RNA sequence: GGACCUGGCGGUGCUUCAUAUCCCUCUAGAGGAGCCUGUUCUGUAAUCGAUAAACCCCGAUCAACCUCACCACCUCUUGCUCAGCCUAUAUACCGCCAUCUUCAGCAAACCCUGAUGAAGGCUACAAAGUAAGCGCAAGUACCCACGUAAAGACGUUAGGUCAAGGUGUAGCCCAUGAGGUGGCAAGAAAUGGGCUACAUUUUCUACCCCAGAAACGAUAGCCCUUAUGAAACUUAAGGGUCGAAGGUGGAUUUAG
């Protein structure tokens, strides 16, 4: 669709807490349950409000069930108004 | 259950086509290796053990081989040595002592009328399929050894040469690294090195005086600590170069035996652009081209940290 | 069907302090001021130490809610160690598997 | 509101659309203990009978 | 994530500018500078609507003329 | 405290004790011993402890070419399907 | 009582459509794929699992419904919606030239119906400062002005706002703070003579 | 001696399933989640919402149906999706089936207040995976 | 709607009546949960708020008010409440939401308390006449209907078409013999209108449409001519005024379908373009229109409601589950007996298939259309599909499909044949029979099996039936043929036994049989 | 009573090993002083269970007020949820686990030998054992193949937890159920573990180690302020007063 985006990973993280294995008293043997969290953004240049629209549209209605979705547009703006030469 | 082998070889040649008529291909030509990418990336498991897969393949890895049924309807065996069991293995066994003794009798015959490696014992019931133990295994290699020290025949040689294998490379001999010309830069080069959470890129330049200079800045005013300086001083003692590089390099993380050991690997790595390979083979043999596998491991619960126990008092 | 008073006495607290949260945010906002001097501060203290009982969240204990146990309790996600420990290993919650490390 | 989440599965069960087992063992185990010669006191009995 | 969530179509400067509030308080002296401390509160508060702000801020004008007494023994006038 | 109403097999498992140290060392006289029956033959989907008609779950769908209606027992009826259980 | 049905898999021939055949994204009922993959780790004797019963194949999605041409079919009926980037914007200086402000979104997905998100109402404003008509006491204020809020390496000014939990109502902000900045630049008081 | 939720296998007389043959040791290597959402992952809120819904809804899908589940449930979750996916025992009939999916569909859709689709896959009995 | 899992699929119409009836069934108790228990879903979780998420209520929050008590009672034994409350708290009842809504509620009583509030209460009898002239349509009253119209006309107000067109309908229901009645009130109500200055309505038209076409049976003619009434509106005619007009066009247009052609214009003016919707049957119109080109031959009829079915504007597929079947039967019956193989493979892909499956017609059509094309392998899944759907004519279809099978000879490539015999020989003594046991015998006779053919024999032979001569001499000659005189001499002396009168010629081929051979 | 089989045991024999290991060895600590946190006991009206390996900053990643299962006093009996109980039984259990286990065995079905007895089934130049499944091994995550993690079968201690939660056995249910204020947590005496030190390789000012000066450490207790709380009697932080005793600890050991 002429979006030119590209593909790049930032590194992981892995959440470890720890809890009690036994019920009553054994302490020294703990079960840990990990937590990974992986990282995978695209950056999504040069297009309009309707395009943005159409591509993001076209994820949120294939989005799966394990994934998650930041959207951070970056938009534009020539001029405040009372900004040229102005008394308050 | 033969019925349930043609069964799957025909469903997996008709998912072939329906693999090639989703992707758009022909059947003629859609082959193993892309039916592995399109089932691969049509079906995104998110496990680690790769036999936990979606898995369409050849079936007869898929299946298990069903045996051939040694008898007809009439019942009799129809191999010789059926009725010990291992028919394949002692029949394996029979012929070759046959070879051996047939070479024993063209050696007395011929005064009368005048890198590889073998399988293991897993491998050998993969092919001969039948289950044996270790001892009969082991008598049958040492019966191949009296085989192959006899002046055997080039029959002999291809059928010893049937349970022979092909080794891997012993070829780990060190990587140059190439001359590069980066705007007039001569006697340029560079590596990288990691030890101990710690990056380092080297470069050497075989122009300059005898001394160090590290993100600019001198490797006196970098290091305090003469430990470090011998550590910097160990390859280029070992090349007699000491006052032909004034060099920049760049490292980061880690302390200072850290950062002072990530250098000594890059300048090792970098340096052999500049000398007779024999002299990198010598550094490598006394332990320079290679990367310091102690990192300090995790602390396992239950201790005080990462060996020590606690204070377990036995009354 | 509740059959606990720990566990019923816990989430009263809970209702109770939600319901006494402006007025004593109020009170407070009375007290911690070195300007607007001493003696507002002291009939505000005698107000919020006037105030009834279960109404103030100090007296909130984050228990389980599969279990009730004061003690050995995920923040994230409300419930106990062994009740979260039990529905994991059945293996149910994502994301949440056991450490190979 | 976990006194919602009781009360619905309690209708449920008495409106026959639940089958709570835990609650059919309950009463199988009441009904042996009413049928032995053990059962609850009335209002009124007690200690001081 | 602002869809029907909108805090009734309040502007920017409904949210800043809240002197538009502070009609019966003194002018310089102690009392209004508390005042200021709670109106700059509010100013940076994005999880309460507007009209809550306000209803905090009658309360804050009702109570503090309701105890005149301590008020007029304090040495200076309050509004 | 009410969401641990378990399954059946756990019921019975936990009050059968038929895994536990009693059995090892024939720890009780044999005499004493309590069997397991079944709770979950006798009662078909949608049987409501009140009297309730089901098109879909008591009584068949299409009368003979129409739908039937929603409705209940009276008492007596489940009277009569008390005595019969 | 007793029923017997065979599935759709002999039914659909070979050249049926896969929009026609998986549209949209499927919890994956084996009645209607063709395709006899097995997933499992398989006992030792034995074999993987097929697709009957496979859970494991109903834990993980399958890609089956974004068929690549219909992928592009639902890209061709989707060329209408569309505008262009216009070709004097490509290289991004020329676009600094013509626009050197970016406002900044934020907005993120959650599962559940609920759908609020409380980090979802910062719009970091971003102004290159070197487009702007300012002179060299009115830089000098507002450097002063603003202090830590302006990189001074790349010349950015950042600003921040999140008093008031909607985009809009946040980013008018940023623009009245800029709009009320770039009116003290210029402005001389009576003190900053006595500086 | 740890003992989870696994099997402990007595005899060769035990139909176990792929789902039971596996400890929780495994879960990463040889297994899947049964419910699947993002509340677990950082940064997210609404998580011991996401927990208590699962677990009631897995409770009551199981005591509702009476044998009529041949495993647990599959919980997929995506934003305004409760997908369910089980495996029913070939037992009942289908018109009873339907009149059941809909009173889930109705039930869960005006309680948790989400579009729900049921999905089904019947299995003519258990399931096996193991004699174990 | 249902799911795609092979064992929950449906097989007849009966199972999806069933399964959809069972969905919205248990959609039914639970609303009926759900409003008795109405503080159990109010806890909201969800922030944009779907609106059908609350429940629904019956009571009322005002007593001493009284038209919004009355309002409150009736509108949100209730409408008794209404009343009551109405007729002693001096609420007065208004001309909307009280008498067609008392009416639908409750219906002679409604007619009471409306006359009771009509000289009781100073309302405008205009509106009030118009509703109550079309509640005594169905509280059966037509001089009420002319009161109504009279009041409407002297009430200060111009009449809405309500009162007079339930007047229209309800006079030309028992029309006897009435030819020029229904053009002497279409003309009376156009000097009415005319009077009104207003346009005529599609109600009036629709409703003295259907009321003429019913009242002799080729009166089709002046409800054409309101279709084309409303047609020269400035709207389109309504689908069900040329409904019945393709319906009075079908049982007089016995010799001449050109009639019929004109009601399917009518329609094709009415509902042949994309559906802009008022009709009461919008789908009665374009089956009965396909029913025509079906029952006789016009390929251009039925493709105008294929193409009108559901690709431009799918209201023209079914309002009833009869309307969808009976279309799909029609189309499929013309496609298959009219149209080539390639046509009845579509249609056996996306009629039969795309529906359930066939009826008992239905499917000798298709086997009369599948023996036209040489095509009897797929006869048992169509049999099955039958006898699935039907518990009467399975009996009748499956000897009906496997005479040709029959009465064709042992091919080598005619096994599929013998199978569909053999399938539709245990699925038709096994359901629940003399010419079945019959045919089973001569068409396994016919197979080229000789177990089966034995086991035929075997098994016809004490049906209290024996076989035909034909099977008789070829039996006798499958016997001595074999050096083996046993059949013959079974069919001979059974043949003598079941009192048939082949008699003297089987004796004589058993004794050929026997010692001849 | 005579003979025999299996297991245990021997301050029982021969041989070979133990790689933090049994010693001789190597390093750093405990026991000697101060404090903190647990155990038994005393007082009080004052909690519950573990207490040898395999228990002691236990259940607790949290007892000033709920956390209070401990009691005194004032009360309630659809008492509050179609009841409920924290009442006695881990010697009715489910469930979770500790040690053996830092292993290599366990083992359904046959066959054979002991005259067809309990029982046993081992010699690769091979005298009867074969064998489905679990486990080890094979495999997975961390930096790979190393290593670590993880798994670790069946049985052992009626091992611990009916106060994670449910549950059988027995008891209360006009109470052993339930609502409110108060105190129970301070030491006669020992006692496990942890921190701090007992100096000159040391202490302090800056510098992250090219300097200089001085040839140690702080509890408790005392006054004041700050943090949260309705409340500082102990909780957390900061300023000041003096700062006890320790001048490197023995039988005995701990960890690598
Ligand atoms: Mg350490
Ligand atoms: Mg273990
Ligand atoms: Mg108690
Ligand atoms: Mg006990
Ligand atoms: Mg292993
Ligand atoms: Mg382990
Ligand atoms: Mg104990």
């Amino acid at each position: 669709l002429g979006i030119s985006i590209k593909v790049h990973e930032p590194p992981r993280k892995i959440e470890r807490f720890t809890l009690l294995q036994s019920v009553h008293i054994y302490k020294k043997h703990r079960v840990q349950y990990e937590m990974r969290t992986l990282y995978r953004c695209l950056e999504l240049e040069h297009l309009t409000g309707s395009t943005a629209d159409v591509y993001l549209e076209y994820i949120q209605r294939n989005l799966p069930e394990g994934v998650a979705m930041e959207v951070t547009k970056t938009q534009l703006e020539q001029l405040p108004e009372h900004i040229k030469e102005p008394i308050w | 259950t033969e019925d349930f082998i043609k069964k799957q070889i025909e469903e997996f040649n008709i998912g072939k086509r329906h693999l090639a008529n989703m992707m758009g291909e022909d059947p003629e030509t859609f082959t193993q290796e892309d039916i592995d990418r399109a089932i691969a990336y049509l079906f995104p498991s998110g496990l680690f053990e790769k036999r936990a897969r979606p898995v369409m393949k050849h079936p007869e890895q898929i299946f298990p081989r069903q045996r051939a049924i040694q008898w007809g309807e009439d019942g009799r065996p129809f191999h010789y040595l059926f009725y010990t069991g291992k028919q394949s293995y002692y029949s394996l066994m029979h012929d070759v002592y046959g070879m051996l003794l047939n070479l024993e009798k063209h050696q007395s015959h011929l005064q009368a009328k005048s890198g590889s490696r073998w399988l293991i014992k897993e491998e050998l019931e993969e092919m001969l399929v039948e289950k044996l133990s270790d001892l009969d295994y082991m008598q049958f290699i040492r019966l191949l050894e009296k085989l192959l020290t006899s002046q055997c025949g080039a029959a002999e040689e291809e059928f010893v040469q049937r349970f022979r294998r092909s080794v891997t490379l012993e070829s780990k001999k060190q990587l140059i690294e190439p001359v590069q010309y980066d705007e007039q830069g001569m006697a340029f080069s560079k590596s990288e090195g990691k030890r101990k959470t710690a990056k380092a890129e080297a470069i050497v330049y075989k122009h300059g005086s005898g001394r160090i200079k590290v993100n600019g800045i001198d490797y006196q005013l970098y290091f305090p600590i003469t430990q470090d300086r011998e550590q910097l001083m160990f390859p280029f003692h070992f090349v007699d170069r000491l006052g032909k590089h004034d060099v920049t390099c760049t490292v980061s993380g880690g302390g200072r035996s850290a950062q002072a050991g990530a250098i000594r690997l890059a300048m090792a790595k970098a340096l052999c652009s500049f000398v007779t390979e024999d002299e990198v083979e010598w550094m490598r043999q006394a332990g320079l081209l290679t990367t310091d596998p102690r990192v300090r491991e995790r602390k396992k619960p239950g201790q005080e940290g990462a060996r020590r126990k606690f204070t377990w008092k036995k009354r | 069907h509740y059959v606990d008073w720990r566990m019923w006495r816990d989430v009263k607290r809970r209702k109770m302090a939600y319901e006494y949260a402006d007025e004593r945010l109020r009170i407070n906002s009375l007290r911690k001021n070195t300007i607007l001097p001493k003696i507002l501060q002291d009939v505000a203290d005698e107000e919020i130490a006037a105030l009834p009982r279960d109404s103030c969240p100090v007296r909130i204990r984050n228990r389980c809610v599969m279990t009730s146990r004061p003690r050995g309790v995920k923040r994230r996600w409300r419930l106990s160690r062994i009740v979260f420990r039990h529905l994991a290993d059945h293996g149910q919650l994502s994301g949440i598997q056991r450490a190979t490390w | 509101n976990h006194h919602t989440y009781a009360e619905l599965m309690q209708t449920l069960r008495f409106l026959g659309l639940y089958r709570d087992e835990h609650q059919d063992f309950m009463d199988e185990q009441k009904r042996l203990k009413k049928l032995r010669g053990k059962e609850k006191p009335k209002k009124g009995e007690g200690k001081r009978a | 994530n602002e869809a029907g969530f909108d805090d009734d179509g309040s502007e920017f400067h409904e949210h800043i500018f809240l002197e538009k509030h502070l009609e019966s308080f003194p002018k310089q002296g102690p009392i209004r500078h508390f005042m200021e401390l709670v109106t700059c509160g509010l100013s940076k508060n994005p999880y309460l609507s507007v009209k809550q702000k306000v209803e905090h801020i009658e309360w804050f004008r009702n109570y503090f003329n309701e105890k005149k007494d301590i008020l007029k023994e304090s040495n200076i006038q309050f509004n | 405290s009410f969401f641990t109403k378990l399954t059946a097999d756990e019921l019975w498992k936990g009050a059968l004790a038929e895994t536990g140290a009693g059995a090892k060392k024939g720890r009780g006289k044999r005499t004493k011993k309590k069997k397991r029956k079944d709770l979950n033959r006798g009662q078909i989907i949608g049987e409501g402890r009140y009297g309730f008609l089901w098109p879909g779950l008591n009584v068949p769908l299409m009368k003979n070419g129409a739908v039937q209606t929603i409705a209940q027992r009276s008492k007596e009826e489940q009277e009569k399907v008390e005595a019969d259980m | 009582r007793r029923k017997a049905l065979p599935p759709r898999t002999e039914k659909m021939a070979v050249d049926q459509d896969w929009p026609s055949v998986y549209p949209v994204a499927a919890p994956f009922k084996p009645s209607a794929v063709p395709l006899p993959v097995r997933m499992g780790y398989p006992v030792k004797k034995g074999v993987p699992m097929a697709k009957e019963g496979n859970l494991e194949l109903l834990k993980i999605p399958n890609f089956l419904h974004l068929t690549p041409v219909a992928i592009k079919k639902h890209c061709e009926a989707l060329k209408d919606f569309c505008t262009e980037w216009p070709a004097a914007l490509d290289s991004d200086e020329k676009c600094e030239k013509h626009f050197p402000i970016e406002i900044d979104s934020t907005d993120y997905v959650s599962s559940g119906p609920s759908v609020r998100n409380p980090r979802a109402r910062v719009v970091v404003l971003r102004v290159k400062l070197s487009s702007l008509n300012l002179d060299d006491h009115a830089k000098k204020k507002l450097i002063k002005l603003v202090g830590e809020r302006y990189c001074k390496t790349t010349d950015v000014l950042t600003i921040k706002t999140d008093r008031c939990p909607l985009r809009r109502q946040n980013y008018d902000y940023a623009v009245y703070l800029l709009t009320v900045l770039y009116h003290e630049s210029w402005n001389t008081e009576e003190w900053e003579k006595s500086k | 001696k740890n003992r989870a939720a696994r099997v402990r296998v007595s005899k060769g007389d035990k139909p176990v399933t792929y789902e039971e043959a596996h400890a929780p040791h495994y879960i990463a290597h040889r297994k899947g989640w049964l419910s699947l959402h993002t509340g677990n992952l950082d940064g997210e809120d609404h998580a011991a919402e996401r927990t208590v819904e699962d677990v009631f809804l897995r409770k009551f899908m199981w005591g509702t149906f009476p044998g009529c589940l041949a495993d647990q449930l599959v919980l997929k979750r995506r934003g305004n999706q409760l997908e369910i996916c089980a495996v029913v025992l070939r037992q009942l009939s289908p018109h009873k089936y339907y009149f059941l999916v809909g009173y889930s569909e109705t039930l869960l859709s005006y309680f948790y207040k989400c579009p729900v689709r049921l999905h089904l896959q019947t299995v003519p009995s258990k399931v096996v995976y193991k004699y174990l | 709607v249902f799911q795609d899992d092979p064992y929950l699929m449906p097989a007849s119409s009966l199972e999806s009546r069933s399964f959809l009836l069972a969905k919205k069934s248990g959609e039914n108790v639970a609303k009926f949960i759900i409003n008795s228990y109405p503080k159990y879903f109010q806890k909201d979780i969800a922030e944009p708020h779907i609106p059908c998420l609350m429940p629904e209520y019956f009571e009322p929050q005002i007593k001493d008010i009284s038209e919004a008590a009355l309002k409150e009672r009736i509108e949100l034994e209730p409408s008794t409440d209404y009343h009551f409350q109405q007729t002693g708290q001096s609420e007065a009842l208004e001309e909307e939401n009280d008498e067609t809504s008392r009416r639908k509620a409750g219906t002679w009583r409604a007619k009471n308390n409306a006359e009771r509030i009509f000289s009781l209460m100073p309302e405008k009898n205009e509106h009030s006449y118009c509703t109550m002239i079309r509640g005594m349509v169905k509280h059966r009253a037509y001089e009420q209907a002319l009161n109504l119209y009279t009041e409407l006309l002297n009430n200060r107000l111009h009449a809405d078409v309500y009162t007079f067109n339930a007047l229209i309908e309800a006079t030309v229901c028992a029309i006897n013999e009435k030819f020029e009645e229904k053009w002497s009130k279409i003309l009376e109500l156009l000097r009415h209108m005319v009077a009104q200055k207003v346009k005529p309505n599609l109600q009036t038209f629709n409703t003295i449409l259907k009321c003429l076409r019913r009242f002799h049976v080729f009166a089709r003619s002046p409800a054409l001519q309101v279709l084309r009434e409303m047609k020269a509106i400035g709207i389109e005619p309504s689908l069900a005024t040329y409904h019945h007009i393709i319906r009075l066009f079908d049982q007089p247009g016995d010799p001449l379908k050109r009639s019929s052609f004109i009601i399917y214009d009518i329609m094709n003016e009415l509902m042949g373009k994309r559906f802009s919707p008022k009709d009461p049957d919008d789908d009665k119109f374009f089956q009965s229109a396909m029913s025509i080109c079906s029952s006789l031959r016009d390929l251009e009829l039925a493709y105008q409601v294929h193409g009108l079915l559901k690709t431009g504007d799918n209201w023209k597929f079914i309002g009833p589950d009869q309307h969808r079947n009976f279309y799909y039967s029609k189309f499929f019956d013309l496609i298959c007996l009219m149209e080539q193989i390639d046509v009845t493979l579509k249609w056996y892909e996306d009629l039969i298939p795309s529906a359930y499956f066939p009826h008992s017609q239905t499917m000798i059509h298709l086997l009369q259309a599948l023996d036209v094309a040489n095509r009897l392998e797929v006869i048992p899944k169509i049999w099955k599909d039958s006898k699935e759907y039907g518990h009467t004519f399975r009996s009748d279809l499956r000897e009906e499909i496997l005479m040709l099978m029959a009465r064709d000879k042992h091919p080598p490539e005619l096994q599929v044949a013998f199978a569909d015999c053999a399938a539709d020989i245990k699925s038709a003594y096994e359901s629940q029979p003399a010419t079945s046991l019959n045919c089973i015998a001569i068409l396994f006779l016919r197979a080229g099996r000789t177990q089966e053919a034995w086991k035929m024999l075997g098994l016809f032979r004490k049906h209290n039936k024996i076989p035909r001569s034909e099977l008789l001499n070829e039996l006798m000659d499958s016997a001595k043929v074999s050096n083996s005189p046993s059949q013959a001499i079974e069919v001979v002396e059974l043949a003598s036994a079941f009192s048939l009168p082949i008699c003297e010629g089987l004796t004589q081929r058993v004794m050929s049989d026997f010692a001849i051979n």
